[PDB]
């Protein structure tokens, strides 16, 4: 047989020496099974040994992979080239900015993911006691809320946080929401000052393309409505403490 | 100093032309505008009605122009797109769990669906039978 | 780099009444949009039931006044909630929006009391 | 260089490095902690694992069960007071990493559960759905965050360690997106760089895992143990790679070939189990080896179905039917469909051996301490002597939780009684690091670094596989040292300094070369067969406790040789025979 071949269009960027991006493209060999990530690679080895991008695990569970296919966020290592014969246009991660080529800042992600506390709070046991008991029903309640790889896609998804990059974000409000429905938490009250701010759960509008592009199914928009009600009768219960 | 030169890409008023799904999400918030019409126009059949027989039926009149009854026939149109919208994300503000499993949606959405379909009937037939 | 004391927003406030809003009128508009935009004025209604007088006797019967304040005063808060951010999303920059939209909500509010305490 | 001061340095974010991390910060509130990865820490390979990790838990369990089933699976090649002490402390991490908000699956009562892996007669396995390795690390690095002990330098590749007078003070790491190089210093330095997998050409490993750590400390004379032992899975999807857990044939799951039969039963693994009951040590349950060994048998039969990806035997799930399926198999399906075209329920799922677990690696002792003093290794990328010559399904993880704790503890100490070096010797070190880069960078001579790599992987393959002749690791070992030539007339033509990944890549490819031949060198020298090393050559077929029952220790002297000494096992309580 012969490998059939496709013209991908790849936006490079080089500080360095590009004043602005600019298209690219490359013919790629390929056949069903090849992948957006195998493709980057072949590019690198054989056309173009400067092109960077991130990647580790090849199998979508990593999160490194990040990137805009014709104005879609996805995963190159589960984006396909056979579904792209009539063209394919790859960019770096929307709503963030662009280092290099398909690198982007993800500073404000890691910094919005660790001011929520993202931890255990204000549980005293320790563990020649054992474990804590939790039911497959309290588990139930967080449980497809912990599947969070961190890839970005609803970042680049939301356009909220495209006209607010100080909205904390998805994948941010999903973790503090998976902790405090938690039952071996407590630090719920730790956690809703930022859920609380204008630049937390107050800054989504429910466009809800976050939960669409997620590759994980994780659903971050009915989390973070979940927080809108949570931060609600914390409103409440704050307007009624005269104490 | 730094090599680097981040390159951040501007955000139009035209982003949500792109894409049909965040034109969706558009048209959702579009249907506040005859709704917000329509609040208005009860508040003038309110007044109208208050001020007598005379003032109702040139309210009566206005309904009837018939360029409004194309704009409350959109109206219409509007308020059940709205409520097709509805259903399917009030559902997201619920985590309740039956038998070691999250719920939801479907169970919650056709329970709306059968309110709002007797809700429409005893209306119906309160106003116009009797 | 991310503010550790921030203020809380009012915003739990306004969308409890577009959540309340939404509901309302998701479940009572269209047929409503039917009685009064299209039934009544075509005069597609059986004898006097949508006549001057018997609107009259149900408006200004007690639960009648009540109806009709939820039903317009409701989408309201809703309607003008999602115009607020129908501003924002289209970049189209509203001095005081908050103010404006909330404000213009108010006064409604307030008109729509009036007329169903009658004037 | 830019200058930075800490208590002990932490050279990579995986299971190992964070629990080493956190350790740290707990037995020393005041502690500096400078914590370094190339990848931000939730990057990290132990996020792929989907089986999970060994803890004795059940009533009817001892810890002398746990301990009896690594000696006897390593082959006799483990250091028996590492295993003791091992067993004895899977319990308290796996427990710990439950309170800090683990979410292992659970039992009705709300106790976790445990199943069955790497072949235990007792189950143990603590599992957090087919997400364990996800869960056990997105704990492990959010639990850091409460420690500000603990300063994260991410995105920062490493490039070399500071030695003197037998004493490690630091290291050398490049900032990736600035392109700039940035001194570390430290009394203490902890390796958890995780294995070297991507020195073969089909594998389950991710890209990250060249071997950096091994490598580093191949240059300061320290020597790598056992590296000959290699792990494969035996059901891996062709061309990627991509691991298939065992879970799939826990689950009923049955290995087929051509013909539709299950050959297992022909070797040795006897006889057929019916299609609801899969038994322990039979059929698809089988010995590792044996199952990975009996593809081998079928490939020269030409019973395996022939694919453009490769040869393969097919993995049968259809009998399993969808609620057993997306209860305990969800992921799987997900892979199979996208991957390989193939929906599991409906069709048959094509696989094969694939290189998987680096068993050899850093030699240290019972702390965790390399003969260079204050510089520890842990995790993959070390041999405490847990897993000898044959790694148990679901011991990795445990390991990453246990020694972690112990290496992030006992570094603690050795800084607090350091006492400072030659700082001119130091400083010294520093810029042979930078001399170092530079000649790397100015070097050319036109050779694409990514067929040296393409071509390395194919050696290892053909060389260092399941089955191994004296012709074919003589092959490798040559075309190592061949390619060991052409890396030097490598061109690196990237020059940029903004995440250059080129030159990363490079560099990367430099250490897999030095570990390879390690690998390669101690296969040849180990006239046995052992564990995952087993050879076909007259009187190298069997085990021989007589002449080899002895650590392989490689070293690499400056004049790039590999040379190789031989260590001895520390027995206890349960010896050979
Ligand atoms: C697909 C798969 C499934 C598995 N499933 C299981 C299982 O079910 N149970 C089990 O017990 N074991 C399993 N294993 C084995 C086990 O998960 C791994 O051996 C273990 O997780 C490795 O962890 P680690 O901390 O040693 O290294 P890693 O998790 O690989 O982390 C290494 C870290 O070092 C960093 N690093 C490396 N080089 C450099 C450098 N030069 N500079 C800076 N940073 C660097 C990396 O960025 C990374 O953060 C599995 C392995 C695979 C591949
Ligand atoms: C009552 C409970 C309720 C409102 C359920 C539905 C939740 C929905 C439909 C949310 C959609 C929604 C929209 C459309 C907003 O514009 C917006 C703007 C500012 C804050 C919150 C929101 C919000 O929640
Ligand atoms: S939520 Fe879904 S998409 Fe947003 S980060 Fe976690 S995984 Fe990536
Ligand atoms: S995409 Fe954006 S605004 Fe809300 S529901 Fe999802 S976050
Ligand atoms: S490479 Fe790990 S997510 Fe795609």
């Amino acid at each position: 047989a012969e490998m059939k071949n496709l013209k991908i269009e790849v936006v490079r960027y080089n500080p360095e020496v590009d004043t602005a991006p600019h298209s690219a493209f490359y013919e790629v060999p390929y056949d069903a099974t090849t992948s957006l990530l195998d493709a980057l690679g072949y590019i690198k080895d054989n056309l173009a040994p400067d092109l960077s991008y991130r990647w580790s695990c090849r199998m979508a569970i990593c999160g490194s992979c990040g990137m805009m296919v014709n104005n879609v966020p996805k995963l190159a290592c589960k984006t396909f080239l056979r579904d792209y014969t009539d063209g394919m246009k790859v960019e770096a991660l929307a709503n963030f900015p662009i280092e290099r080529d398909l690198v982007v800042d993800m500073t404000h992600f890691i910094e919005s993911l660790e001011a929520i506390k993202p931890y255990i709070i204000g549980n005293s046991r320790t563990a020649d006691q054992g474990t804590n008991i939790q039911t497959p029903a309290q588990m139930a309640k967080y449980h497809q809320f912990s599947g969070c790889i961190n890839c970005g896609l609803c970042y680049a998804a939301c356009p909220q946080f495209g006209l607010n990059p100080e909205f904390i974000g998805p994948a941010a409000i999903t973790l503090a929401h998976r902790y405090n429905e938690d039952s071996r938490d407590h630090g719920k009250k730790e956690r809703m000052a930022q859920l609380n701010s204008q630049n937390g759960v107050w800054s989504c509008t429910f466009v809800g393309y976050c939960s669409e592009v997620c590759p994980k199914h994780v659903d971050p928009a009915a989390a973070i409505q979940q927080g809108k009600v949570e931060s609600s009768k914390d409103f409440l219960i704050a307007t009624l403490k005269p104490r | 100093t730094t090599k680097r030169k981040p390159y951040v890409r501007p955000m139009t008023s035209t982003w949500w032309k792109k894409l049909p799904f965040y034109r969706f999400y558009m048209l959702r918030l579009g249907t506040a505008v005859p709704a917000v019409w329509f609040s208005i126009e009860l508040i003038f059949g309110l007044f109208a009605l208050k001020n007598g027989p005379e003032a109702w039926a040139g309210f009566v009149d206005f309904l009837q122009n018939p360029v409004i009854v194309i704009i409350n026939l959109i109206t219409l149109a509007a308020a059940l797109l709205h409520t097709k919208t509805w259903f399917e994300l009030a559902p997201k503000a619920a985590n309740i769990i039956v038998k070691d499993e999250k719920m939801g949606p479907e169970p919650i959405i056709k329970s709306l669906w059968a309110v709002t379909v007797v809700a429409t009937i005893v209306i119906l037939f309160v106003a116009l039978y009797w | 780099m991310i503010n550790p004391n921030p203020k809380r927003s009012d915003e739990p406030v306004f969308w409890g009444l577009f959540g309340a809003g939404g509901m309302w009128s998701a479940i009572i508009a269209p047929v409503m949009i039917l009685l009064v935009g299209i039934l009544l004025p075509l005069g597609l209604f059986p004898g006097d039931a949508l006549s001057y007088e018997r609107v009259l006797a149900f408006a200004q019967s007690f639960i009648g006044r009540v109806f009709l304040f939820l039903m317009i005063v409701l989408p309201l808060w809703c309607g003008l909630h999602r115009m607020h951010h129908a501003m924002h999303d289209l970049k189209i920059h509203v001095p005081a929006g908050k103010w404006v939209f909330y404000g213009l909500a108010a006064i409604l509010t307030v008109v729509t009391l009036i007329g169903v305490v009658t004037i | 260089m830019q200058t930075f001061q800490a208590d002990l340095a932490i050279v990579g974010a995986g299971g190992a490095g964070l629990r080493a991390a956190i350790a740290a910060a707990q037995a020393n509130p005041n502690a500096k902690i400078a914590l370094i990865s190339k990848v931000y820490p939730m990057r990290s390979h132990t996020v792929a694992a989907e089986g999970g990790s060994a803890a004795v838990a059940q009533d009817h369990d001892s810890f002398e069960y746990h301990f009896h089933d690594t000696v006897a699976g390593g082959d006799w090649l483990c250091e028996q007071d590492v295993v003791d002490y091992f067993v004895h402390h899977c319990p308290t991490e796996m427990t710990q990493l439950e309170l800090w908000g683990c979410p292992w699956s659970r039992r009705p009562d709300g106790s976790v559960n445990v199943r069955r892996f790497g072949g235990m007669k007792i189950e143990r396995t603590w599992f957090a759905a087919d997400k364990t390795g996800f869960h056990m690390l997105h704990t492990l690095f959010q639990t850091s965050l409460q420690f500000p002990q603990i300063q994260r330098f991410d995105e920062h590749f490493v490039l070399d360690i500071l030695v003197d007078d037998g004493h490690v003070r630091g290291l050398v790491a490049m900032n990736m997106m600035e392109g700039t190089l940035v001194q570390i210093r430290a009394n203490a330095v902890v390796m958890a760089t995780g294995g070297a997998g991507r020195v073969y050409r089909y594998n389950t490993n991710g890209g990250i895992v060249t071997g950096d750590g091994m490598g580093m400390a191949l240059s300061h004379g320290v020597p790598l143990r056992d590296m000959e032992f290699v792990q494969y899975h035996p059901t891996g999807l062709p061309g990627s790679g991509i691991l298939m857990t065992e879970g799939c044939r826990g689950e009923g799951g049955i290995l087929v070939n051509k013909n539709g039969y299950r050959y297992l039963q022909d070797y040795g693994m006897g006889p057929e189990t019916p299609l609801g009951e899969p038994k322990n040590k039979y059929m698809e349950l089988g010995p590792r080896d044996k199952v990975s060994q009996a593809f081998w048998h079928e490939w020269r039969k030409g019973n395996t179905i022939s694919t453009p990806r490769g040869d393969v035997v097919y993995l049968d799930l259809r009998h399993l039917g969808e609620k057993k399926l997306h209860e305990r198999l969800p992921f799987i399906c997900e892979l199979a469909k996208a991957y390989v075209g193939v929906d599991p329920v409906k069709e048959p799922i094509p696989v094969r051996p694939t290189a998987h677990y680096t068993m050899g690696g850093i030699e240290t002792d019972q702390n965790c301490e390399t003969r260079i003093k204050g510089l520890f290794a842990v995790g993959e990328c070390s041999s405490v002597g847990l897993h000898g010559a044959n790694r148990l399904g679901s011991n990795s993880l445990a390991e990453l939780v246990v020694f972690g704790r112990l290496a992030g503890e006992q570094a603690t100490e050795r800084a607090a009684t350091a006492g400072n070096g030659n700082e001119a010797a130091i400083e010294a070190q520093a810029a042979g690091v930078e001399q170092r880069l530079k000649d790397l960078v100015n070097q050319d001579g036109g050779e694409n670094w990514a067929k040296i790599r393409d071509e390395m992987g194919l050696a290892m393959e053909e060389g260092c596989g399941i089955y191994r002749t004296p012709e074919l690791m003589q092959k490798t070992i040559d075309k190592l040292a061949e390619l060991q030539e052409r890396f030097k007339r490598v061109r690196i033509t990237d020059t940029s300094s903004v995440f250059n990944t080129d030159l990363l890549y490079t560099i990367e490819l430099g250490h897999g070369l030095n570990v390879a031949e390690c690998m390669a060198h101690s296969a040849m020298a180990r006239k046995e067969s052992r564990g995952a090393h087993q050879r076909l050559d007259e009187g190298c077929t069997e085990r021989d406790d007589v002449n080899f029952l002895k650590h392989t220790l490689a070293f690499r002297d400056a004049d790039g040789t590999t040379r190789l000494e031989y260590s001895d096992v520390k027995i206890t309580t349960l010896p050979p025979a």
